[PDB]
């Protein structure tokens, strides 16, 4: 990938490090899962933590967010068309997407 | 850590 919000070299805590010490809740990148091989992580901040959420490449190419239990499996064709619907508010997340960590 | 994992609810 691609992406410029895409960390690949990139901790748990150096993506914590490079979240909070940022300011607003809103912070956000894209990392690669640790405990999910090959899976990634939508990671933004809210209220002093990092909130992670997996994102599952499919069958097909496509990406899906973690849904909860009582949510509809919600998926997108690619990773910008996630990141653009997160960027509003009330779809979800703890918080929006509105800061851009860049790598 | 200081991550928290979550999953979509809507």
């Amino acid at each position: 990938m691609d992406l410029p919000y895409y960390h690949g070299c990139l901790t748990k805590r150096e993506c914590e490090a490079l979240l909070l010490k940022g300011g607003v809740d809103g912070n956000f990148l894209i990392r690669d899962s640790e405990s999910v091989p090959g899976a990634l992580c939508l990671c933004v901040s809210f209220k002093k933590l990092v909130y992670s959420y997996r994102i599952f490449r499919e069958k097909h190419g496509y990406y899906r967010i973690e849904t909860d239990a009582h949510t509809p499996r919600t998926i997108f064709p690619n990773l910008q068309e996630l990141v653009s619907k997160y960027g509003k508010p009330g779809q979800g997340l703890v918080v929006h997407l509105s800061n851009p960590i860049m790598r | 850590s200081l991550t928290i994992y979550a999953q979509v609810q809507k």
